[PDB]
């Protein structure tokens, strides 16, 4: 099975809310 | 017998529960997070793996998104804790590691057992993940840095330069050689209860030791009295004590006493011969860690220890600059104290079976199911 390559928010993007 | 499978289930509605009985409000020197060096670490993958098993992606964006947040959190308020600053360093480093380990790409699994490469993840490719967490366990690691660095600043000066020689915490309330190495003790024993990585403590005292190396260095060079013969033998036992402290702990190949190099020739510089010009090439091939700026202020500072000896002269110092001048040195006359050497996060897997792991009950993550 193939193992897609999730989007991650950055971890700037994560301190926002 | 059961054989489990190293997963954990938790409901969406108690995601923000999880966090803040995991992260939010767990002691670092609690007993039962230190049973299981890491537990939060492989806590929150076993929950990722389970995530990945129900082909969920978005509650793995969740998951990970709200753990980041909550050690942000944990950190802003908290983060001039060094016990609280370490807890979190090496379970940020442990969650990566474990994601590597168990990422199913074969470059991580050299190490594994067959059960351990049955606990690969199946559906999804965490890389983008693993590169925040990198990001995230850099930025911790820069604030240990400075919470450590905080506490031992008051101590240095006093217990490198001015203070002559069971421990006592002082002496008669000044800060001692015995103080700074106490200070690194206490470091040294958080770190290793947490689980952090043998090559990340390396680091973190290697770090320690520049600081160290650095503001006794230059408070050397902007007193008046601290360049003589016999403050040369002072500092040659301090250096001595913090070589023999990293021999207790065996870290002589951390690269610590390496960066005190340019404190070490400081001193070496107050004892040599001073007067001719093989004592002149002597030194030019001595000194290579100090800058021209720097060997010549501690010539000029030079205080003989009586009237038998005497001060270096001028045209002695001339011919030095004169020798060093196709160097291309740094103009600088002091160390920077706050360069922080760039860190690196090697993998490190790790033995402990997931199918064996028990969350203690007094977690309050009774809500979580094993699976």
């Amino acid at each position: 099975r193939p193992r897609v390559l999730l989007k991650a928010p950055t971890l700037a993007e994560m301190e926002e809310m | 017998e059961k054989d489990f499978q190293g997963m954990l289930e938790y409901k969406k509605e108690d995601e923000q529960k999880l966090v803040k009985n995991l992260i939010l409000e767990l002691k670092p020197r609690g007993v039962a997070v230190n049973l299981i060096p890491g537990l939060p670490a492989y806590i929150l993958f076993m929950c990722v793996r389970h995530a990945d098993y129900l082909n969920d992606d978005q509650k793995v964006r969740s998951l990970l998104t709200s753990t980041i947040n909550s050690i942000k959190k944990v950190l802003k308020k908290r983060g001039d804790d060094f016990e609280t600053v370490s807890f979190w360093l090496s379970n940020t480093c442990r969650f990566l590691h474990c994601l590597k380990q168990y990422s199913g790409e074969e470059g991580f699994m050299k190490h594994n057992t067959s059960r351990q490469n049955e606990h690969c993840l199946t559906n999804f490719d965490l890389a983008e993940y693993r590169q925040v967490l990198s990001d995230l366990a850099i930025q911790i690691y820069q604030q240990l840095v400075r919470v450590l660095e905080n506490i031992l600043q008051p101590m240095i000066v006093s217990g490198m330069l001015e203070h002559e020689t069971t421990s006592s915490i002082a002496d008669e309330g000044t800060y001692t050689l015995d103080s700074i190495l106490r200070q690194l003790n206490s470091f040294h024993s958080v770190m290793c209860q947490h689980g952090m990585d043998p090559e990340l403590i390396k680091q973190v005292v290697k770090q320690m030791f520049y600081i160290i190396g650095a503001i006794t260095l230059n408070n050397l060079l902007l007193r008046k009295d601290m360049c003589s013969w016999s403050k040369g033998m002072q500092i040659r036992y301090n250096v001595s004590q913090l070589e023999e402290w990293l021999r207790d702990k065996n870290l002589m190949n951390s690269g610590a006493k390496e960066t005190l190099e340019p404190l070490i020739q400081a001193a070496q510089l107050l004892q040599v011969k001073k007067k001719t010009d093989d004592d002149a090439e002597a030194i030019c091939s001595m000194c290579n860690a100090l800058t021209t700026a720097q060997i010549v202020k501690v010539l000029n500072l030079y205080t003989p220890v009586n009237e038998f000896e005497e001060r270096v002269s001028v045209s002695f110092i001339r011919t030095i600059q004169m020798r060093l001048r196709d160097r291309k040195d740094s103009p600088q006359l002091l160390m920077d104290a706050k360069h922080i050497f760039p860190v690196t996060f090697p993998f490190n897997p790790s033995s402990l079976a997931l199918e064996t792991i028990q969350i203690p009950a007094s977690l309050g993550l009774g809500f979580i199911s094993r699976v």
